[PDB]
């Protein structure tokens, strides 16, 4: 139930030489280690105040990784316009997402390594973790190419070895984190829209983690209307479903062997 | 593919007009990144707010979230205005102090 | 009549590029010295194809293209109509390679036979109908997928895979004698050989680009179909804040770029309306109401990629 991603992300700027190049890492949806080009003296820059104990190689052993993974994609982006005849002046984006999940009990779940060009997937490493799936014409030539290189063998390497342990480092060296441990306190509201089109609505509001279930019942299907999760700007997230008497509003959350119950109080 | 946005605006807490809290505008899964995000108040745009640097989801779509610390009242309502490239006119939204 | 030479010349790319060519196909069955650069003589015999009404096309877009598939040499060529056409995958066998014989340029390969082409034979191909389809959200797909494999080469395994939203997941997959699906129970119930797949009620999962991957005796390819799903939304307008106020609600609706204005009668196409925060339904499909202030009759008209349809209510006083 936890997982490390990095978002790698290169974007043309037309009239303007050096494309943005930027990265972005996660523990579940946390942020951390975010890295730009445009900022003063680039480098690597902790977000978290968790990250901010790891030592100096940290930084610039990855910010070459930066530089290498930089230099890469300003090179790909001419061989995109290269293979694609586009008007140059437009801007397009080429995204690179890499990361593993693992579960809490340490057997690891799954892993992921995908790129995707201007909005539309490019190719991607399959759930078999050693076959390509490519999803364009141009992407074709690529995953054959990469099948004959064999590229599956180091990324499953990456994504088995280092990128576990790595992970098991953030979630295992920084415990603070995550005792929030979701305490929504949930309850319903209640107006008349006019001619009846009115609607009860079940709030959990200041919770983490956000992944959350909320329900209703006497409802159980169809029915209701919800929102996507939002997170709040305390850090915590919120979320409200709402239902078109005798109506309940059960809620899956992290806590005591208790769910929810709430009725119109 | 070009992904329209999906635009939420709320507040930290549940307003009674009473006392100081935060308020913000969450847009999240759009593409592409050329978004241009503003907080209006009563028409007029608020000045200086604070722009988060930008982010990316699990579906290539990114997601920004702007915010302010003030104090709401009874007799002032709030908007946020956004144009992305995918539409071509600025969608407004009203903040739902209910 | 029946018998057709096809021509249809495209580009050569290969990295490890820029080089134009012209693939043939010698002849078809079809119910009812110069440009060149480079050229390649293509049977398709021990091979047939479905629709191959690819002709008197107003020219005056097919796209195809090559690629070579590294004694004898092997390629695969895939050519796409553009629009609401067909898209064939093909690999492309040449004759064994002998000592006597050595005729190419550049890149020293064989064989460029005296006639000036490489004359060689199709082997296996894949073939789709369909390349972009539309349904509703409660609708049933049919997303075929025919094959055609000559006598010998025989099958081993195809898989259905999809990719969406960033992340794909095996839908289909067989072997030489059984298969499984995954969720839906989607089969297909079938020298050309079909796989069409049908999908029963869709899902807004279901929403994304379907890939139908082949893997032969030496050889593996691949078509793609893209699937996109919408759902007609539902309409209602009501009225409140009583001085007064309209909300013209949408639900139930997908995609996401709907475009709503308003009219005042006595037309004025009254042009400013304020929305409100974005809601949506379990299934995924989506719901927003755009509110309004009234004045003493109106029309609240609502476009989306579906068809329009506008409603009003009077204003009294």
């Amino acid at each position: 139930s936890h997982s490390l991603r990095y978002f790698v992300t290169a974007v043309s700027r037309p009239g303007f030489g050096e494309p943005r190049y930027m990265e972005v890492g996660y523990v579940d949806n946390t942020e951390f280690v975010r890295f730009d080009s445009d900022a003063e003296n680039p480098r690597y820059e902790p977000r978290a105040r968790w990250i901010e104990q790891e030592g100096p190689e940290y930084w610039e052993r990855e910010t070459r990784r930066a530089k290498g993974n930089e230099q890469c994609f300003r090179v790909d982006l001419r061989t995109a316009l290269r293979y694609y005849n586009q008007s140059a002046g437009g801007s397009h984006t080429l995204q690179w997402m890499a990361g593993c999940d693992v579960e809490s009990d340490g057997r690891l779940l799954r892993g992921y390594w995908q790129f995707a060009y201007d909005g539309c997937d490019y190719i991607a490493l399959n759930e078999d973790l050693k076959t390509w799936t490519a999803a364009d014409m141009a992407a074709q030539i690529t995953r054959r190419k990469w099948e004959q290189a064999g590229a599956a063998e180091r990324d499953r390497a990456y994504l088995e070895g280092e990128c576990v342990e790595w992970l098991r480092r953030y979630l295992k060296n920084g415990n603070a984190t995550l005792l929030r441990t979701d305490p929504p306190k949930a309850h319903v509201t209640h107006h008349r829209r006019p001619e009846g089109d009115v609607t009860l609505r079940c709030w959990a509001l200041g919770f983490y983690p956000a992944d959350i279930t909320l329900t209703w019942q006497l409802e159980l299907t169809q029915e209701m209307e919800l929102v996507e999760t939002r997170p709040a700007g305390d850090g915590t997230f919120q979320k409200w479903a709402s239902v078109v008497q005798k109506y309940t509003c059960h809620v899956e959350h992290e806590g005591l062997p208790e769910p929810l119950t709430l009725r119109w109080g | 593919i070009q992904r329209t946005p999906k635009i939420q605006v709320y507040s930290r807490h549940p307003a009674e007009n009473g006392k100081s809290n935060f308020l913000n505008c969450y847009v999240s899964g759009f593409h592409p990144s050329d978004i241009e995000v503003d907080l209006l108040k009563n028409g007029e745009r608020i000045e200086k707010v604070e722009h988060s640097d930008l982010s990316f989801s699990k579906d290539w779509s990114f997601y920004l979230l702007y915010y302010t610390e003030f104090t709401p009242t009874e007799k002032d309502e709030y908007a946020c205005r956004v144009n992305h490239v995918t539409l071509s006119q600025p969608k407004i939204v009203k903040w739902d102090r209910d | 009549w029946r018998a057709v030479d096809v021509v249809l010349d495209c580009f050569l790319v290969k990295d490890g590029d820029r080089a134009r060519a012209s693939l043939v196909l010698k002849q078809v069955p079809v119910l009812d010295d110069f440009q060149g650069g480079t050229l390649a003589q293509d049977d398709p015999p021990i091979i047939f194809e479905a629709s191959v009404d690819l002709v008197q096309i107003p020219q005056a877009e097919v796209t195809c293209e090559i690629s070579r598939y590294f004694t004898a040499a092997w390629f695969m060529a895939n050519v796409q109509v553009s629009g609401g056409g067909p898209s064939i995958s093909l690999v492309m066998k040449t004759p064994r390679v002998a000592k006597n014989e050595v005729l190419w340029h550049p890149t020293l390969n064989l064989p460029l036979s005296p006639q000036g082409t490489v004359r060689t034979a199709v082997e296996f191909q894949v073939m789709t109908q369909t390349q972009s389809l539309s349904f509703l959200l409660g609708s049933s797909a049919s997303l075929d997928c025919g094959f055609s494999m000559a006598p010998g080469l025989d099958l081993i395994s195809v898989e259905w895979r999809l990719q969406h939203k960033g992340r794909g997941q095996l839908v289909y997959s067989w072997t030489a004698g059984q298969g499984q699906a995954v969720r839906k129970g989607a089969t297909l119930e079938p020298m050309a050989r079909d796989a069409s797949l049908t999908l029963p009620g869709l899902t807004i999962q279901d929403e994304g680009t379907y890939i139908c991957q082949i893997t032969t005796s030496l050889y593996r390819a691949q078509q793609i179909i893209q699937l996109n799903i919408q759902a007609s939304p539902k309409v209602r307008l009501s009225l409140a804040n009583e001085l007064p106020t309209l909300i013209c609600d949408i639900a139930g609706y997908y995609p996401l770029d709907v475009v709503v204005t308003w009219t005042r009668e006595e037309p004025a196409q009254v042009s400013g309306a304020s929305f409100s925060s974005l809601r949506q339904s379990v299934a995924g499909t989506y719901s927003i109401s755009s509110s309004l202030t009234a004045e003493p009759t109106y029309t609240c008209q609502v476009t989306h990629i579906s068809l329009e349809e506008p409603l009003g209510a009077s204003t009294q006083v």
